[PDB]
């Protein structure tokens, strides 16, 4: 009721444990699936949504409350990626030549930002902390960064010359640049097939797990080179065969949930903070 | 071929009249020029 205010909450240890309530979030809740098209090929079974759902309804799920979304690879996924469901679930294709793409991606949607619009033609840009990022979207978003001293003269380049301008993305359907700290920076950005919008990363977003699919722990959804924390969102799995591995994320649903939780910024609890 | 003469069907274009009237011979194309010159990249200014 107290929407706008952040009130401390006082409780008791000794105050006895509710009983579970898996059955009943599991009822209330829906569940959405993210898998590549590679999945569905080697599946080749065109009822096996409604062999999962049936196996999650055996799990708890009532059968209309599971969807599954399906997305070519990392790549294109990477491009808007909504997520709508109470609780996400993505299986993500481990790539050795994909590391940074995925990591990005892991950042993106296992972390809250929260992002203003950029006009690189009209301001010049500055990140002011660690939290801040450069988030930058689209079919082919090629970024190049030109830092100013304090008399706005450029840094190893020309404002002018665009082509004397450090590139930091090239082609890219995702990129989180981060540059350095207190310093201006000119943009030269491809916004004709791109957006780039300056971001702050919250804090940690409970409602999306990531499992990636037999490779080996190289996600690193932090930008800071001393840290690569592995959170319980995290996941990761050995496969040979799609159907095994829908059946272990069928089987262990009730951890996978356990391991995330609703999503803070949203529910009515959360209004006039962000988000609802 | 010159009139009355045994000096005839060679070929050739002489230079008794090579204009032929025409005012002049026109032919049209495309040039390309790869060449080297002065540019600094507008990089050799003031600083200011
Ligand atoms: C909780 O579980 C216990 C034991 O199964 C049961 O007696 C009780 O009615 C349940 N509900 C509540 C609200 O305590
Ligand atoms: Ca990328
Ligand atoms: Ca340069
Ligand atoms: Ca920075
Ligand atoms: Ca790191």
């Amino acid at each position: 009721q107290n929407y706008g205010i952040n009130l401390p909450i006082t409780g008791s240890m000794d105050t006895a444990y509710a009983n579970s309530t898996q059955e009943e979030t599991f009822l209330t809740s829906t569940l959405c699936l993210y898998y590549p098209t590679e999945a569905a090929t080697e599946i080749n079974d065109n009822s096996w949504k409604d062999t999962l759902s049936q196996l999650f309804l055996t799990k708890g799920w009532p059968t209309g409350s599971v969807y599954f979304k399906e997305y070519t690879d990392i790549a294109s996924f990477s491009v808007d990626p909504q997520l709508y469901c109470d609780y996400n679930v993505v299986l993500m294709k481990y790539d050795a030549t994909l590391q940074l793409d995925m990591s990005e991606l892991a950042d993106l949607i296992l972390n809250e930002w929260l992002c203003n619009p950029m006009d690189i033609t009209l301001y010049y840009y500055q990140q002011t902390d660690e939290a801040n990022k450069w988030i930058s979207m689209g079919s082919s978003c090629t970024i190049k960064v030109c830092p100013l001293n304090t008399q706005t003269l450029g840094i190893g380049c020309l404002t002018t010359d665009t082509a004397t301008f450090e590139e930091v993305a090239t082609a890219e359907k995702l990129v989180i640049t981060d540059v350095v700290d207190g310093v201006n920076h000119k943009l030269d950005v491809t916004t004709a097939t791109c957006t780039i919008r300056n971001c702050k990363k919250l804090g940690p977003r409970e409602n999306v797990a990531v499992i990636q699919v037999g490779g080996s722990d190289v996600l690193d959804i932090t930008a800071d080179p001393t840290t690569a924390p592995q959170t319980e969102r995290m996941m990761r799995i050995n496969w040979k065969k799609w159907w095994q591995v829908f059946y272990t994320v069928v089987d262990y649903v009730n951890q996978i949930i356990q391991a995330m939780s609703k999503r803070s910024r949203s529910l009515n609890s959360a209004a006039f903070y962000y988000r609802i | 071929s010159i009139t009355r003469t045994r000096v005839s069907r060679l070929y050739g274009l002489p230079a008794a009249n090579p204009n032929n009237g025409k005012e002049y011979y026109e032919v049209a194309g495309r040039f390309s020029l790869i060449s080297l010159v002065p540019s600094n990249d507008d990089y050799q200014t003031p600083i200011t």
